[PDB]
């Protein structure tokens, strides 16, 4: 792994969605796993991918959001 | 003069209109910057006087001096379809707000429309009344134009009154809808695009809704005749502009937007 | 009303002196009333 | 950078610059050409005592000067579009590196691997090192690798901003809840210099960026050190 | 009298003397604001303060000489004065909301001067972004002083565009087809159509600014699901077909003129004109977003934009030929007009060329808030509409006043403000090319002699500035009557003399089919 | 069910001379565009005024775009500069 | 015709305003309001408002409004 | 209601020289006063008001 | 164009005087005002 590849759903200057999809999908796939007691590993991909894309403040406001159980999206 | 025009009389209502216009903004940003309403309260009443004295002489000039020949009335029509299609384009500013929003939901939002946490109105309930009694206003009203060209009186009063009581039951419909509404306009872009759009629209009711009492008062004055009303024509057109805007409003922002 | 040429304004050119005063008050006011915000915004 | 005295573009640094450039070039030629030739036909249409002040039939020379200019912006559009995707093509990129605007102020984080971020301001006229630019040094410079494709991304925390290196010919908005992508390749090694280009308060003349192009083992080793 | 006559009018000629002496005082306005952006740029350095009294200048600069002497010059004074003439009306449609559209104007400029009072001013360029324009970057009133100035500027022109559009649809004489128009009544009416369609969307835009700072809408707040982007685009959908708002009664003046000087009885290929600035409204309806090419649109919208855009050489060249072979020719008359409408058609080339230069979004990438674009628009602003005003000034001043001008001296004035706006503004090339933002207070120190070559050229248009309000003192402190005016046959608002009488055409003309 | 006035009962003022004239096929107040005669010297373009001079636009062909202005005074037929078109004043 | 327009008034335009006033009617009452959640792009206070404490939207309703700490 | 519209175009073209929005007699004149009064009175309290607020 | 003689000539001494205010209505205050930028 270096960067994020191209990814054929998001191919345009804005890459907001991108940042985002990968968030929320780290997060389910981290919850679907950590319920069974199953293995965050397979989740790999969906971390490298949002700590690459996304601004830092928009994780670290994300995260404390998740925690207040303000944080808007589906996980 | 051996020309049809209407040369009018020296004014003062243009000078009280536009000093009115002054009031009003800067008593605006009087109260929400310096916390007083003062000089957007004598704003607002030179506004009313201004308008009263100005479409009074036009009453004047046309009912009881007679200048409205043919060609007058022709370019008071186009006057009036013009400032229309101006209103048109003002709502063509916040449906774009409203498509812009909703059919690109961002992040705050849960990147979903509606947005997480807001439970819009059954389109159903008030919001289908409300679009029946705009109908039923564009059915009245149009019974009035035609008892006024028939030269029938008590028609044209009865189908006026009746268009003006539903422009009321629709104002107060909606004055109960946003009281009762578990959102408001600090609700972000939800609220945002729904209170300021639907505000606006509420607005052109009243206006269009006190037009037709002008018009009411006036045919029991006996000033319309059974060819010559354009004020009349005038109101029922923007009243129709009325009932589309809110058509508009229940499809996008009500039932596509729920 | 008054028509004519020096009659169909709202300022007297009777007097071409009294003109020059009314015309470096009018068009001076323009020019000089930026500087005047700047030094305005400047003193606060 | 500028030089004193420039009269056109900073040297392309990078692939699509020179494209850039090579593209100016022709649009140049022609906006020299056509101001030439209407300049020409006024002064031709004024030197002469000759006269013809009948109406004159209009038609047949409507054709050519409709036809001509559409022929002319059609040999415009045709390179300016070929660039314009050029520039949109799929790339694959090593590294992404993310810039937030602030005022006033541009922040970096470099997070494909470790948590690498800091704060980059101009250094203050009274501070500049002797031979130093005014206005356009920095404290910490954005050290990336030459001859690699970088992604950039850009974005503000507060009002706008504009992310522009003019010799890579870049310039994206920094808009806030919004994450622009660039594409960054330099050709060379060296310092590659832009500024704050939407206006953002008192001190958007006092914002730079400076980029710092070094070979990928200096750039990984500048990392390492700046956790 | 006087308050019935200049305060209470009802009368197209009084009202648009009114409108002239209104654009003159915001053109010293301008003039002032203009010198203090080039003064603070005439050498490195800080001259006044930091960028926000810096674009405090700058955002009066555009909103003073766009709003407040562009539009009140061209569509107010010459309008008025011009197209009921030219139709033979007696006035216009509504004679009394006319007046209301001028004095409406006083007040704006009283808030805009009134934001520049309080707080920091509003610092924000003349497109008022947020969220540099929102209540946490520039809290307190100057923001909102600005948006209520706009406001009634607004409603004054859609007012106006109402009256306009009435008039000229239905106040010619019977026999007379709108294709028996003169060219200057076509362009206030495609201008007319321009601002009734364009004005109403800035105002539902900076409608929702105020209510993102005042009544916590987020329109344009990201915190709420807004879009700062939305806001350009609201914005923009009005400014594009505003530049057109502005050279479309020039483009009018310039036929007149040039078929005038030229000694024809009428312009080369009327229907084409008519067709080219037809073709240019509706055009300037669809090109918007070549003012976003760097906001992270996708490709195929900037492709789009940049095609669209690039069309509008096609009608607009039309008009410049057409221009020219009107001089082929002609007995050409060397007027001072003469000489603002020869200087018109070649600068407007320049900076539409240049525009066409911008229109390629790839370019536009390096251009994009740099030099070039001021270098652009000031081609077509401050040498394009103003070559057209001062032409009209001077071909029409005799007409509306009954006194000559010194033609000596006005060629004297046009020779100093050619040299003058040329050395402003060609160097503002270079400086865009070699990377100069726009809305700086100082620059790094490569761009110094451009910017001191650019600064000299200011101060060479401050001195023309100066001289033309001598020269209309002299005109009217010298008292040379008008006695006669040649091509009064194809130039109907010269027929009831200099200065025409309060009321014409009691008795309209005669047409017959 | 009546009880709107006509135009016929309550029309006035400029309104009511325009609404009277065109009963009697009258055109006093210039609504209607003049029906052009053959415009020689023999049957020239009769021009009606209220005053001893009117201008006239003179459309010299169909569809030109250029109309030719010019004052006609009451007395002899003048002709229009561009087509020789007769016109007499009628006053 | 006045006649017809008047027929369309009484015979469906009216009639339609009766059954949905009915309708209306017939779903009114008040729903259980929802748990508060205080999500940060609901109950936006970037400045306060020009009436009462500064925190109350205009048409507040205690019941189905909450402020940004939650219900009244 | 009776028709009395023929009084009301007595009154209005009566040959008295006052413009239309005088010509109802002693009231117009009253709410002209009271309308430019608040409108002049206004315009110098909305100057008052700017020179409060151009300080801090 | 054609025209009358002046009806109020203004002779070349008239021209300097009403040139030199004109230009002096505008460089003096402005000139005040930068002349004093240091003080505010
Ligand atoms: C908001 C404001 C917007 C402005 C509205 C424009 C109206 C223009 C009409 C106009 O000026 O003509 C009056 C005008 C008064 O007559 P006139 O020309 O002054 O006098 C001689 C006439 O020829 C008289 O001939 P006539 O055939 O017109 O008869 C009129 C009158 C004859 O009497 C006279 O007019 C003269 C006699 C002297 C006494 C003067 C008393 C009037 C005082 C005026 C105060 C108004 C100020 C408004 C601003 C308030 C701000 C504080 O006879 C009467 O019995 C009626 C009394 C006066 C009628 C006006 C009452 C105004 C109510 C408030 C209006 C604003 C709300 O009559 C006309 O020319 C038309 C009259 C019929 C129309 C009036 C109907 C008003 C409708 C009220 C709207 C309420 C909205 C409710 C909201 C609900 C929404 C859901
Ligand atoms: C931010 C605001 C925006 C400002 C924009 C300014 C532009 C506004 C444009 C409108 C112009 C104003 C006209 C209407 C109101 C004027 C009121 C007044 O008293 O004015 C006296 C004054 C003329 O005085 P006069 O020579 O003694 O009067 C002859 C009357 O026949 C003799 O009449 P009378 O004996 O019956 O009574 C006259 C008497 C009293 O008459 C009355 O009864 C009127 C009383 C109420 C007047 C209300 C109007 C207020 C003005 C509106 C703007 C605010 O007036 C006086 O002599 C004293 C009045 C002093 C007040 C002057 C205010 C004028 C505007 C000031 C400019 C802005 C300065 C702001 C400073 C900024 C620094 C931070 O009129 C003017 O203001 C005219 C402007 C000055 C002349 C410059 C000429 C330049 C030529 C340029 C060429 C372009 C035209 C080309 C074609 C021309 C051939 C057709
Ligand atoms: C009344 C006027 C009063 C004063 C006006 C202001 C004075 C401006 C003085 C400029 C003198 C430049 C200079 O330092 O000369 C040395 C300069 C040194 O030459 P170089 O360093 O070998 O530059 C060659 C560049 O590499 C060539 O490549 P580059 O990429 O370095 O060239 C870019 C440059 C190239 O553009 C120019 O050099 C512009 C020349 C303008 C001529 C007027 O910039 C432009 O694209 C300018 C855009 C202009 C927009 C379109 C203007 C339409 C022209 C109207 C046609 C009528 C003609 C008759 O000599 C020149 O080549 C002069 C040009
Ligand atoms: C009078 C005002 C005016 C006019 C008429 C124009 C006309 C044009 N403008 Fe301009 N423009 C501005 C005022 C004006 N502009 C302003 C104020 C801005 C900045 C806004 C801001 O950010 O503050 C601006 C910005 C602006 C931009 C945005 C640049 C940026 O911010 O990065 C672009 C992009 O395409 C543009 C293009 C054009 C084009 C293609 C025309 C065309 O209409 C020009 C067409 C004319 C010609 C082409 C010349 C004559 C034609 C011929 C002789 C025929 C032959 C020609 C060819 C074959 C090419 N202008
Ligand atoms: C009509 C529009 C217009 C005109 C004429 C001008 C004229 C001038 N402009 Fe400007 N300018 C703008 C519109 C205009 N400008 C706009 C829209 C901006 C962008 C603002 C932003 O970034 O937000 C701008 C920005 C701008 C900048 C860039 C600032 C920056 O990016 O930091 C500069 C820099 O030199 C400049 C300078 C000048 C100068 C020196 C003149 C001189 O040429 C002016 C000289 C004087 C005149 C031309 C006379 C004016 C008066 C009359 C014609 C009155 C006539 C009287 C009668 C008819 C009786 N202006
Ligand atoms: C039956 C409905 C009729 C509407 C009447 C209500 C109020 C008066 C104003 C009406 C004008 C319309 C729109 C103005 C903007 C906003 C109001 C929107 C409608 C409304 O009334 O919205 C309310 C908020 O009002 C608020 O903030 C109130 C804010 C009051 C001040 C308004 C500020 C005016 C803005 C300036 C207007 C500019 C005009 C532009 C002209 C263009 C010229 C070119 C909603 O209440 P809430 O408690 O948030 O939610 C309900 C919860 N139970
Ligand atoms: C609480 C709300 C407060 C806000 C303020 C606005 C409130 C209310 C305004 C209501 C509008 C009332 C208009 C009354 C017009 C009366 C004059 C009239 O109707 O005049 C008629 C002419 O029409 C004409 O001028 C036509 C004139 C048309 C004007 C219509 C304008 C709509 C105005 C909207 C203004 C604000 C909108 C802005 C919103 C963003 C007269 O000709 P006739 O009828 O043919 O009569 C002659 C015959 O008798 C001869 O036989
Ligand atoms: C025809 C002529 C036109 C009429 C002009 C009339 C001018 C008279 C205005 C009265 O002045 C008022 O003074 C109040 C206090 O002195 C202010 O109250 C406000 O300010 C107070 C601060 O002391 C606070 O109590 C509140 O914010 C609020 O009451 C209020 O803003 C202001 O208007
Ligand atoms: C962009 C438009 C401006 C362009 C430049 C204007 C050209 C300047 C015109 C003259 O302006 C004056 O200059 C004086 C100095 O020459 C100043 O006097 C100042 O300086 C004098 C000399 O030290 C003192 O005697 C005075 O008291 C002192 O006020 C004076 O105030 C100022 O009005
Ligand atoms: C029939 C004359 C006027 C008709 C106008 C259109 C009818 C609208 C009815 C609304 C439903
Ligand atoms: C006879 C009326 C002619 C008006 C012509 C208006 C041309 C301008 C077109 C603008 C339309 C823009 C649509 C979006
Ligand atoms: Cu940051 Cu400009
Ligand atoms: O706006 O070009
Ligand atoms: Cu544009
Ligand atoms: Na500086
Ligand atoms: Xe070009
Ligand atoms: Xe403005
Ligand atoms: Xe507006
Ligand atoms: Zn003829």
């Amino acid at each position: 792994y270096q960067t994020a590849p191209f990814d054929s759903r998001f191919p345009n200057q804005n890459q907001t969605r991108n940042c985002w999809q990968n968030y929320l999908d780290f997060h389910r796939c981290e919850k679907a796993m950590t319920a069974k007691g199953g293995d965050v590993s397979v989740c790999e991909w969906y971390r490298r991918v949002y700590k690459s894309l996304c601004p830092i403040s928009w994780v670290s406001t994300w995260d404390d959001r998740r925690a207040e159980g303000t944080f808007p999206g589906k996980i | 003069q051996t020309h049809a025009y209407h040369m009018v009389n020296p004014s003062p209502w243009p000078l009280t209109g536009a000093l009115s216009a002054l009031l009003m903004t800067s008593g605006l940003t009087m109260w929400f910057h310096f916390n007083s309403m003062t000089l957007l309260m004598i704003g607002l009443t030179t506004n009313m006087l201004t308008m009263y004295q100005w479409w009074r002489d036009v009453i004047r000039e046309s009912t009881f001096q007679g200048h409205h020949t043919p060609a007058v009335q022709k370019g008071l029509r186009y006057g009036m379809i013009l400032f229309i299609i101006s209103e048109v384009l003002f709502f063509t500013g916040f449906f774009w707000a409203f498509y812009h929003s909703s059919l690109a939901p961002t992040p705050e939002l849960g990147g979903c429309w509606p947005p997480t946490g807001i439970h819009p109105l059954n389109p159903l309930e008030v919001p289908l009344l409300n679009t029946s009694v705009l109908l039923a206003s564009g059915v009245s009203i149009t019974w009035a134009h035609h008892s006024l060209m028939e030269g029938d009186r008590k028609h044209m009063l009865q189908a006026l009154f009746i268009t003006i009581t539903l422009g009321v039951y629709f104002t107060l419909l909606q004055a109960s809808e946003y009281y009762e509404a578990p959102f408001t306009i600090s609700d972000g872009v939800y609220g945002s695009t729904f209170f300021v759009a639907t505000g606006f629209h509420g607005l052109h009711v009243i206006i269009g809704s006190t037009f037709l009492i002008v018009c009411f008062f006036r045919q029991l004055k006996f000033h319309f005749t059974s060819n010559h009303h354009f004020g009349f024509e005038a109101a029922a057109w923007y009243w129709h502009f009325v009932d589309v805007v809110w058509l508009f409003l229940y499809v996008s922002i009500y039932w596509w937007g729920s | 009303y008054e028509e004519g040429p020096g009659k169909n304004i709202p300022f007297s050119v009777e007097n071409k002196w009294r003109l020059l005063a009314m015309m470096t008050l009018f068009f001076g006011s323009g020019f000089a009333a930026p500087f005047f915000i700047v030094r305005h915004q400047l003193l606060k | 950078m500028a030089y004193p005295m420039q009269l056109g573009f900073q040297d392309a640094t990078s692939p699509i610059m020179e494209e850039l450039l090579h593209f100016h070039d022709h649009t140049l030629m022609i906006v020299f050409l056509i101001s030439s030739l209407v300049l020409y036909i006024i002064s031709l249409m004024l030197t002469t005592k000759l006269t013809h002040t009948s109406t004159m039939d209009a038609q047949e020379v409507e054709t050519i000067w409709t036809i001509l200019p559409a022929i002319i912006l059609i040999l415009i559009a045709l390179p300016s579009l070929r660039i314009l995707y050029m520039m949109d093509e799929i790339n694959n990129p090593s590294l992404t590196v993310k810039t937030m605007g602030h005022q006033w102020y541009w922040s970096y984080e470099y997070t494909d691997y470790e948590d690498l971020s800091f704060d980059s301001y101009m250094i203050p006229t009274s501070e500049l090192k002797p031979g130093e630019l005014r206005l356009l040094e920095v404290d910490n410079r954005v050290v990336l690798p030459m001859e690699m494709t970088i992604r950039m991304l850009v974005s503000s925390e507060d009002v706008l901003h504009s992310w522009a290196v003019p010799s890579l010919g870049l310039k994206t908005d920094a808009i806030p809840g919004r994450l622009n992508q660039t594409t960054l390749m330099s050709s060379r090694p060296g310092l590659y210099y832009g500024q704050c280009s939407e206006i953002c308060g008192s001190n958007h003349s006092f914002m730079p960026i400076v980029l710092e192009l070094v070979p990928l083992k200096y750039f990984e080793k500048w990392s390492a050190s700046m956790l | 009298m006087f308050i019935n006559r200049w305060l209470f009018s009802t009368n197209h000629k009084d009202i648009g003397t009114l409108y002239l002496l209104f654009g003159a005082w915001a053109g010293m306005v301008g003039t002032a604001l203009s010198l203090l952006i080039r003064a603070e740029l005439g050498q490195p350095g800080t001259l006044l303060g930091d960028d926000q009294i810096y674009n405090v200048v700058v955002t009066a600069h555009a909103f003073v000489m766009i709003f407040f002497m562009v539009m009140p010059i061209m569509i107010g004074g010459f309008g008025n004065w011009l197209v009921p003439l030219m139709i033979g009306a007696p006035d216009m449609a509504f004679p009394r909301m006319n007046n209301m559209s001028f004095w409406l104007l006083p007040p704006s400029f009283l808030l805009l001067l009134a934001s520049s009072m309080v707080e920091a001013g509003a610092g924000t360029g003349w497109t008022v972004y947020p969220p540099l324009a929102g209540n946490l970057a520039h809290a307190g009133a100057s923001v909102d002083l600005t948006i209520f100035s706009l406001h009634l500027a607004g409603v004054s022109s859609i007012l106006g565009a109402i009256n306009f559009i009435t008039t000229i649809i239905n106040m010619k004489p019977p026999a007379m087809s709108q294709y028996q128009t003169p060219l200057f009544v076509w362009s206030v009416m495609i201008t007319a159509v321009l601002l009734l369609l364009s004005l109403p969307v800035l105002a539902a835009g900076i409608t929702m600014l105020l209510t993102d700072r005042n009544l916590n809408t987020t329109f344009f707040d990201p915190a709420g699901g807004g879009d700062p982007i939305l806001y350009q685009h609201l914005f923009w959908f009005f400014g594009h077909p505003e530049v057109y708002i502005l050279i479309l009664p020039g483009f009018g003046m310039i036929s007149h003129i040039v078929t005038y000087y030229s000694g024809k009885k009428e312009p080369f290929g009327y229907m084409g004109m008519v067709w080219a600035m037809m073709s240019i409204g509706f055009l300037g309806f669809i090109v918007w977003a070549h003012h976003m090419f760097t906001v992270g649109m996708d490709v195929d919208t900037r492709a789009y934009f940049t095609s669209a855009t690039m069309i509008i050489a096609i009608p607009t060249g039309v008009k410049v030929f057409s221009w020219l072979a009107t001089l082929h020719g002609g007995n050409i008359k060397w007027s001072p007009a003469m000489m603002w409408a020869l200087g018109f058609i070649f600068l407007f080339t320049v900076g539409g060329l240049t525009g066409i230069v911008l229109a390629n979004s790839s370019l536009d990438i390096v251009l994009h808030d740099t030099y070039y674009v001021v270098a652009h628009f000031h081609y077509v602003l401050s040498m394009g509409a103003v070559f057209a005003i001062m032409g009209g000034f001077v071909h029409w001043f005799p007409l509306f006043s009954g006194y000559t001008l010194n033609d000596t001296w006005a060629k004297i004035h046009f020779a100093i403000m050619f040299v003058g706006v040329n050395m402003t503004f060609f160097p503002q090339h270079f400086l865009g090319l070699s990377g100069m933002p726009r809305r700086y207070s100082d620059y790094p120190d490569a761009y110094t002699m451009w910017n001191t070559i650019s600064s000299m050229g200011s101060f060479i248009s401050l001195t023309a500035v100066m001289l033309m309000v001598f020269i209309i003192w002299e005109a009217f402190a010298s008292k040379r009557e008008v006695l006669t005016v040649d091509l009064t046959t194809t130039n109907l608002e010269w027929l009831n003399g200099c200065p025409p009488p309060y009321h014409t055409f009691e008795e309209p003309t005669y047409v017959n089919l | 069910g009546g009880g709107v006035p006509t135009d016929e009962e309550q029309a006035t003022g400029l309104e009511r001379e325009v609404m009277l004239a065109a009963r009697k096929g009258q055109d006093p107040y210039n609504i209607l565009a003049p029906k052009a005669t053959s415009g020689t010297k023999e049957d020239p373009n009769l021009v009606p005024s209220i005053t001893n001079k009117r201008i006239v636009g003179c459309i010299c062909e169909e569809d030109n775009s250029t109309v030719i202005w010019f004052w006609l005074h009451k007395g002899e037929a003048q002709r229009c500069p561009s087509c020789g078109t007769h016109y007499k004043l009628v006053p | 015709g006045a006649r017809t327009w008047r027929f369309l008034t009484f015979g469906l335009a009216l009639p339609s305003v009766a059954l949905c006033t009915l309708n209306s009617w017939l779903h009114s009452g008040h729903r259980e309001r929802p748990a508060f959640i205080p999500y940060h792009h609901l109950r936006i206070r970037t400045k306060p408002f020009s009436w009462g404490d500064g925190n109350h939207t205009f048409f507040h309703n205690p019941r189905v409004n909450p402020l940004p700490t939650g219900y009244e | 209601f009776e028709n009395r519209v023929a009084e009301k175009q007595k009154l209005f073209q009566e040959d008295n020289g006052l413009p239309v929005h005088l010509k109802g007699g002693a009231t117009d004149n009253i709410l002209y006063r009271v309308t430019m009064t608040l409108c002049l009175g206004g315009t110098l309290y909305s100057l008052y008001c700017l020179g409060w607020a151009s300080f801090p | 164009i054609t025209a009358k003689p002046a009806k109020t000539p203004t002779s070349p001494k008239e021209q300097a005087i009403g040139l030199s205010v004109t230009f002096l209505s505008f460089l003096l205050p402005a000139g005040w005002v930068l002349y004093h930028l240091d003080n505010y």
